[PDB]
RNA sequence: ACCAAAGCUAGCUCAACAUACUAAACAAAUACAAAAAUACACCAAAAUAAAAUAAAACAUUCACCUAACAUUAAAGUAUAGGA
RNA sequence: ACGAGCUACCCAUGAGCAGUUUAAAAGAACCAACUCAUCUAUGUGGCAAAAUAGUGAGAAGACUUGUAGGUAGAGGUGAAAA
RNA sequence: CUCGCACACGCUUACAUCAGUAACUAAUAAUAUACUGAUAAUUAACAACCAAUAAACCAAAACAACACUAAAACGUUUAUUAAUUACAUUGUUAACCCAACACAGGAGUGCACCAAGGAAAGAUUAAAAGAAGUAAAAGGAACUCGGCAAACACAAACCCCGCCUGUUUACCAAAAACAUCACCUCUAGCAUUACUAGUAUUAGAGGCAAUGCCUGCCCAGUGACACCAGUUUAACGGCCGCGGUAUUCUGACCGUGCAAAGGUAGCAUAAUCACUUGUUCUCCAAAUAAGGACUUGUAUGAAUGGCCACACGAGGGUUUUACUGUCUCUU
């Protein structure tokens, strides 16, 4: 019916999905890292 | 991620075991079989098909067990036996007249005499009468009873020749098999099952059977009935 | 066969060993010296790992094995949750005793004199059972751990409530949770009674024997039913570490010497996990029997011989409505043989102290149709409770 | 609405106060003036008494072979709640025959007793309704390691319009700093069985101290003058509970204040100590609207605790001391008044 | 959405996320799920005994200073050891193989308070 | 007359040389849900560049396209190309 | 590369359905909580990037729902509406 | 006038005291839980972290006495080891979260329907037009595509399509579409990750839709088995042309030719190209509407299912009372 509450706020699925450990656990996170850290990012995951 | 399968269990029990079910998805997550999911909870009564497993290999001759209880499994379309012989009890395959307080006999002798079949009794292959009715048939020796299980279901000996038996299944194909094959005797329990009516779209639901997809596809060649014939007999023993 | 273990959820086999590992006369140049692992260099195998010093909490468990109470010859040991397949057929075999239906004469007229009875025991038993089924907790339906207990402390009580006139349950004790272990030879069998029941009651006074001497002899010709397939020690635990000393569940000197009756209760919320009655009289008949033999052997000695002197116990058994009552006399002691005299066993089963009880009032078509309270009472249930209770005195 | 939650059992230090602030209960020692004017039925034998309570002690201490404890500390509450169990039951038992209302009262065992009231007004601190008028409610959860309850009620000590010197403490401080902390779930009013229960009245309380209480955990704790403290306030909250519990089973509350006094005894037990407490509930009108012109407060009587046996080993209590014995026995050869 | 520069402390997670705010273990768990403390994990302050003590916070305006000379394990040496093993050398008893004598540790896996390893805090 | 307008600095860009190239901080905590001192393991993985475009379409082909040999010429020559 | 905190479907773990009619907890009936959204009128840079009011359908089930996990684009999922 | 108290999830001080508000936040003031500064605060008993190794153990929860089928989460005991010795660590505010906002929206659970929460109106006047409501003489659908909306009514019937409950295009379509019990075809004789810890009374790929009567002919072509013949249509599919006769008009018949067979039963101007508002009767004072019958539909038709029937339907049409501002005609 009525959107634009998409993000229902839970810190177990924020930290499950785009936490450090989780980055960190495939390749491809860890190029993400990569890429948060030469761009210069005061916050490289959640 | 990948999922780990319920079935981690080394240990026999008698007592039934939860299960997790798993909707047509493989250990990878996505859909392998179509129909399957949203049943009810179930919990798995383990079932020993080797019924020829003599509890001690001191004494490793027929044995006698004492049926408990004949109950309903959820996890198949027949019903299941409690037989307890010695210190152990096991979940079997109930034939179609199994009652509570009967006797069944496990043997692994063959004589040159024909020993009178009983219903619940488990022989050999090469000591059963030429027209016998069987279940829970065994390809190779000392192997398990993959072969029929279904409710009411039943095979058939045809002939015996060279120390080999053959079969003939429910789906009517000669099977070929070693003559020390054990095999229970008689029509399996719930012979009545093929005559049950499913009274509304929700009791498959219940059995754990999603609804088939609404895409309409146009039938191709492989429709249309088809009369071929007989496959030939499946033969198990290696002839060297 | 058909296996019990999926190949990807067993413990997966070791990688194989690096190829520099084969080479005779090859010293692997591995990772181990730089504590972390890295590719490009071979696996370091390492032996062991040897704590020189021993930590209890953080080292394997001791093999059972090398226990100092092992022993080759396996010991069946009934504890207080072992069920029996054939219950009481097997408790009987494995005790030699023989079974009676009706309890003792002396007990039942016991009962049946009224000049034995609490001042209203009508009144009284309806009130004990009201308030353990619905007053005694704050819930609107309490459950059956709650509620079992609670009618047999209140039944006990009841019970004790006799005392002004019979001025002789003053020699009597209660005791719960004790550790009781007696063990015997039942041909060729090394069966152990070992654990601890419900409740147990203490008295000074010896119960005096219940069996005529016409009875016992009549017992020698009884012969015990025996069951082929199914083995006498079926739903025992099959140990190796055992102690095999009648230690009963007290030291020496203790004031209350003879057991009077024991307390079993299945207070338990679900039905699989309560006993079935069956199992339940199988639980009680070892029970009783093994503090019979218990206190025999502490008496006169631990040769197997015939008791000229029986030892009689008594056991209760609550569902929480239903009640079973044993009467347990001990005439022998010598069980290996199956020809001798035998005990007795006077067993009153489905001893139901209410039908039913609603904790609710059940409203049909607008009006209640039954109210709260116990549907059907029978007072001759408590009054067996009664007549077991003052057997003593 | 959200309550304080009272524990009678408190590691609180100065928690006597606070209950008795709570309560409008005035402490006294010693026991209340005893009715002189008994017949001479104590002819009891003072010799099988103490023969039953040592048989209990030594029972439960060496004769019991239970399951083997691989700790050393040997806990005192696994060892002390069967010899209390055992000590009431045989305790009732013997003197029955003296006091026939034994005979009939009904032992519960760890059966739970609540009681909820309300004590005062406090202006709201924080909140959308900050500054508004909220009463203060309090409830006890109390769980009695045994209770006997009889069909009448004991008789009264003092008279209902009694008048002492002493008043009630008052605290100028939160009661959040004792500390108490607020909760929200069923308030239920529960004597220890339902409202259909005949025998509505109460007799003696017994209460077990736990192990976090113990006189050497004091002791550790650096807190001497708490080991009284901890009796004075479980005393007064579960006998002023179980008062209130019963009182408001008769049909009394705050606007139908009690006519009769209610009176309740207690014996505090630790693992091996004694004290002895009596209760008389004369008001429950304890809410500020019918606290404006109440004189009549709820009265304490103490007993300093004094231990039952003293160091005992190997089946022979060394010290045993028979003024425990003798107080038990009065509390328990307490009866109604015959009408 | 939620916020990333904030620090993930344990007020900012479910009840199930009880993260310490780092300070040091004090005991294991027990048997019936209660916390036992050990007492040889909790430190003990060795504090002296400062009655008699002659020294107080600040020092007087009119005491000089001295020029910064930071100790050296060269200066430390010459100290406690170098006249120990001039006189031995000039008497004619030195053992160079032999040097517990002297203070020297061949190994500190003897002594209570190591020095590489650090056992102690402070 | 309000709104407003003007500074010359912060610093950037492109090259040369260059030590020879992931700066300083790293007391404690940091890949448990990072910054949470402390328990019997498991760890690691590679398999071509594609296409947008040009050939006025598009199928074989389409320089550079994150692989060293730089510069003056041979030379846009020999060759390769739906030639 | 990143996305199943919305949604499609599964896997675990929990929770709800009061009253009336019925030997019924019968994919029965009336009707609440609750879940959907038939029709109309307002609203149309609005309270709202899909709402309000009235009126409707289901309401012991193929039911609604909390938490957490899985399936990812040459794909997933789908009681097919591409 | 009545969505209040607390917990879980979520935000993180927005909470409390004092002081100030010219201006900044409140869509305006008053002043203040929403702005500014200073100072303080949430104290554990509730909640989080809080044993393994073998054995005895088939017997549901629904007041559970005892049962039904869909077969159902929730446990003790025994034996071996579990550092042993007060006080550990962490969450405790709020008027709050997700929607760009101090948003008429979305939000789990336990308690009661007020003992707790709040204020529709900044002040006037009472123009038009607009939204909501109440009432209305006589008539009572004459309005309109339609009885949409409304009503002092809230009843009974006839058809079409789907058997029925249910699902679907979040945000223009809730349906006659999909699913469905039932009935049919194909594919499979078998083991450690789906199917399945199943074994042809089974499991997958599909069609059509319960039930009742049936499902007619055809393997010529294309598929699929057969690796060529041959078999298969509840496989894809198909089921005649020409000459003459009926006054014109034949689908009927008589011949003829070609085919693999040449449309069987049934229904029928259909939700079925056009002709078409086919013809006739009933309904109305009047009907291209609705229902019945004829029917030749040369383009209906039998599991891409054909015919009837109960029950059901916010499905699509048609009647009868009753009701009314829909309308006469508005106030
Ligand atoms: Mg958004
Ligand atoms: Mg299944
Ligand atoms: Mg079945
Ligand atoms: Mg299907
Ligand atoms: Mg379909
Ligand atoms: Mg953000
Ligand atoms: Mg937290
Ligand atoms: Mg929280
Ligand atoms: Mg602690
Ligand atoms: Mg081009
Ligand atoms: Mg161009
Ligand atoms: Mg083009
Ligand atoms: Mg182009
Ligand atoms: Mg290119
Ligand atoms: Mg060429
Ligand atoms: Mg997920
Ligand atoms: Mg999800
Ligand atoms: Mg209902
Ligand atoms: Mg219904
Ligand atoms: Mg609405
Ligand atoms: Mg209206
Ligand atoms: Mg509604
Ligand atoms: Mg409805
Ligand atoms: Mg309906
Ligand atoms: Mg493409
Ligand atoms: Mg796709
Ligand atoms: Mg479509
Ligand atoms: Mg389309
Ligand atoms: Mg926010
Ligand atoms: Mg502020
Ligand atoms: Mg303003
Ligand atoms: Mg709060
Ligand atoms: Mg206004
Ligand atoms: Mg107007
Ligand atoms: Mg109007
Ligand atoms: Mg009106
Ligand atoms: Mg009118
Ligand atoms: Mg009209
Ligand atoms: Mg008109
Ligand atoms: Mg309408
Ligand atoms: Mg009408
Ligand atoms: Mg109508
Ligand atoms: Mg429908
Ligand atoms: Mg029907
Ligand atoms: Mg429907
Ligand atoms: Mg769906
Ligand atoms: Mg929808
Ligand atoms: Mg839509
Ligand atoms: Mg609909
Ligand atoms: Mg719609
Ligand atoms: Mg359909
Ligand atoms: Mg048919
Ligand atoms: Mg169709
Ligand atoms: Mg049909
Ligand atoms: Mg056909
Ligand atoms: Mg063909
Ligand atoms: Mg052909
Ligand atoms: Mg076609
Ligand atoms: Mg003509
Ligand atoms: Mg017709
Ligand atoms: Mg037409
Ligand atoms: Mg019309
Ligand atoms: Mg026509
Ligand atoms: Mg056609
Ligand atoms: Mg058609
Ligand atoms: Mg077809
Ligand atoms: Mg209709
Ligand atoms: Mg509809
Ligand atoms: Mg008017």
């Amino acid at each position: 019916k009525a959107r634009g509450n998409e993000y229902q706020p839970s810190n177990i699925k924020r930290k499950h999905k785009h936490g450090w450990v989780r980055r960190l656990r495939t390749p491809t996170g860890v190029q993400v890292i990569l890429r948060r850290m030469h761009k210069g990012r005061k916050s490289l995951s959640h | 991620a990948t999922s780990v399968s319920w079935k981690s269990r080394t240990k026999y029990t008698v007592m039934p075991v939860k299960m997790r079910k798993s909707g047509g998805r493989n250990h990878t997550g996505q859909i392998q079989v179509h129909g399957i999911g949203g049943g009810h909870k179930q919990r798995y009564r383990m079932i020993d098909f080797l019924r020829f497993r003599p509890e001690h290999e001191s004494k490793p001759g027929p044995f006698e067990e004492k049926v408990i209880a004949v109950r309903y499994d959820p996890c198949r379309s027949a019903d299941i036996a409690l037989v307890a012989g010695g210190n152990r009890k096991r979940w079997i395959i109930a034939t179609e007249n199994m009652k509570a307080g009967d006797t069944v006999l496990n043997s692994d002798h063959i004589g040159r005499m024909a020993v009178a079949a009983r219903e619940g009794d488990a022989h050999p292959l090469g000591a059963l009468p030429v027209g016998t009715l069987i279940n829970n048939v065994e390809s190779e020796p000392g192997r398990g009873a993959q072969y029929i299980r279904a409710a009411g279901t039943c095979g058939v000996l045809l002939r015996k020749v060279n120390g080999t038996a053959i079969i003939q299944l429910p789906s009517k194909r000669q099977m070929q098999v070693l003559e020390t094959c054990i095999a229970t005797v008689g029509r399996v329990s719930n012979v009545d099952h093929n005559k049950r009516v499913i009274g509304k779209a929700g009791r498959n639901r219940w059995l754990g059977k999603r609804p088939n997809s609404g895409l309409w596809q146009r039938k191709g060649g492989w429709a249309g009935r088809k009369i071929r014939p007989l496959p030939p007999m499946k033969s198990y023993v290696k002839l060297p | 066969a058909y296996e019990w273990g999926v190949r990807s959820t067993r413990k997966p086999e070791p990688p194989p060993l690096d190829r520099v590992y084969e080479i005779p006369g090859l010293e692997p140049i591995t990772y181990a010296g730089k504590m972390h692992f890295m590719p490009g260099l071979a696996r370091p195998v390492f032996p062991p790992w040897d704590p020189g010093w021993t930590h209890p909490k953080f080292r394997r468990l001791p093999p059972l094995h090398e226990h100092p109470l092992y022993k080759d010859q396996a010991c069946y040991v009934f504890h207080q949750r072992c069920r029996l397949l054939e219950g009481v057929k097997q408790a009987l075999w494995l005790t030699k005793t023989q079974l009676i239906e009706g309890l003792p004469e002396k007990v039942l007229r016991l009962a049946d004199d009224p000049r034995n009875h609490i001042e209203n025991q009508d009144e009284r038993v309806l009130n004990a059972i009201s308030h353990a089924r619905l007053w005694h907790s704050t819930e609107d339906i309490p459950k059956r751990e709650t509620y079992c207990p609670v009618i047999v402390d209140s039944l006990i009580q009841l019970c004790k409530s006799q005392i002004l006139k019979h001025p002789s349950l003053a020699r009597r004790i209660c005791a719960q949770n004790n550790t009781l272990s007696a063990t015997w030879n039942r041909e060729s069998i090394l069966l152990q009674v070992h654990g601890s029941s419900g409740a147990r009651l203490n008295a000074k006074d010896p119960l005096p024997p219940v069996a005529s001497q016409e009875e016992v002899e009549a017992t020698k010709n009884h012969v015990l039913e025996t069951f082929y397939p199914i083995s006498p020690t079926m739903g025992l635990q099959e140990c190796n570490v055992y102690d095999v000393n009648d230690d009963t569940g007290f030291q020496e000197g203790y004031p209350y010497p003879c057991p009077h009756t024991l307390y079993f209760l299945e207070s338990a919320n679900l039905r699989p996990r309560r006993f079935q009655p069956d199992q339940l009289r199988a639980k009680m008949i070892l029970f009783a029997f093994g503090s019979a033999l218990a206190q025999a052997r502490l008496l006169y000695g631990n040769d197997s011989k015939v008791l000229e002197q029986p030892v009689v116990v008594q056991s209760v058994g609550t569902d929480g409505r239903l009640f079973q009552f044993l009467v347990l006399q001990l005439n022998t002691t010598d069980l290996a043989s199956d020809e001798g005299v035998k005990n007795l066993a006077w067993v009153d089963s489905d001893q139901l102290l209410y039908q039913h009880f609603w904790c609710l009032p059940v409203i049909k078509k607008k009006v209640v149709v039954e109210p709260v309270g116990p549907i059907g009472f029978q007072p001759e249930t408590f009054r067996k409770f009664l007549a077991l209770y003052l057997h003593g005195a | 609405f959200m309550k304080y939650v009272v524990y009678p059992q408190t590691f609180a230090l100065n928690a006597d106060n606070w209950y008795q602030s709570f309560t409008k209960t005035v402490f006294l020692s010693g026991l209340p003036p005893t009715p002189a004017k008994l017949e001479p039925e104590p002819t009891l034998d003072i010799t099988a008494l103490r023969e039953a309570v040592c048989d209990c002690l030594l029972q439960e201490h060496f004769f019991l072979r239970r399951k083997k404890r691989a700790p050393v500390i040997q806990d005192r509450e696994a060892i002390a709640s069967p010899f209390l169990d055992q000590l009431v039951a045989s305790l009732t038992g013997l003197l029955s025959v003296h006091n026939p209302v034994l005979a009939a009262a009904a032992l519960d065992c760890k059966r739970p007793v609540h009681f909820f009231w309300l004590r005062g007004e406090e202006i709201i601190p924080r909140g959308h309704r900050k500054g508004r008028v909220d009463a203060l409610r309090y409830q006890i959860n109390d769980k009695p390691h045994n209770q006997i309850r009889i069909s009448r009620q004991l008789p009264e000590f003092v008279p209902l319009d009694y008048s002492i010197p002493i008043e009630v403490p008052v605290m100028s401080c939160k009661p959040d700093k004792l500390p108490l902390f607020k909760r929200q779930y069923e308030n239920t009013i529960f004597i220890g069985s339902k409202t259909a229960d005949p025998l509505c009245y109460g007799h003696t309380q017994f209460h077990l101290l736990p192990d976090k209480l113990k006189r050497e955990k004091l002791l550790k704790q650096n807190c001497a003058d708490q080991i009284e403290v901890v009796f004075r306030a479980n005393a007064i909250a579960s006998l002023f509970a179980w008062t209130g519990a019963q009182a408001m089973y008769q049909g009394f509350w705050s606007e139908a204040d009690v006519t009769r006094p209610f009176v309740s005894q207690g014996v505090i037990t630790d693992g091996k100590y004694f004290s002895f407490f009596c209760y008389q509930l004369n008001t429950l009108a304890l809410t500020a609207q019918a606290d404006q012109n109440n004189p009549r407060k709820n009265i304490c009587w103490g007993t300093q605790s004094k231990p039952l046996y003293e160091t005992i080993e190997d089946n022979n209590v060394k010290g045993f001391n028979d003024d425990v014995l003798l107080q038990l026995v009065q509390f328990l050869l307490n009866r109604p008044k015959e009408d | 959405g939620a916020d990333r520069m904030s620090k993930w402390t344990s007020k900012r997670g479910p009840r199930t996320f009880c993260k310490g705010r780092g300070a040091k273990g004090t005991g294991f768990h027990g048997r019936d799920g209660k916390f036992v403390q050990i007492k040889e994990m909790i430190p003990e302050l060795v504090v002296p005994e400062l009655a008699g003590f002659k020294l107080k916070p600040y020092v007087n305006y009119r005491a000089p200073e001295g020029t910064d000379t930071p100790l050296t394990a060269k200066q430390l040496f010459l100290e406690t050891a170098a006249p120990a093993i001039e006189k031995d050398f000039k008497a004619g008893t030195f053992d160079p193989e032999h040097l517990e004598k002297y203070g020297f540790e061949p190994t500190q896996e003897g002594k209570l308070f190591q020095l590489y390893p650090k056992n102690f805090p402070r």
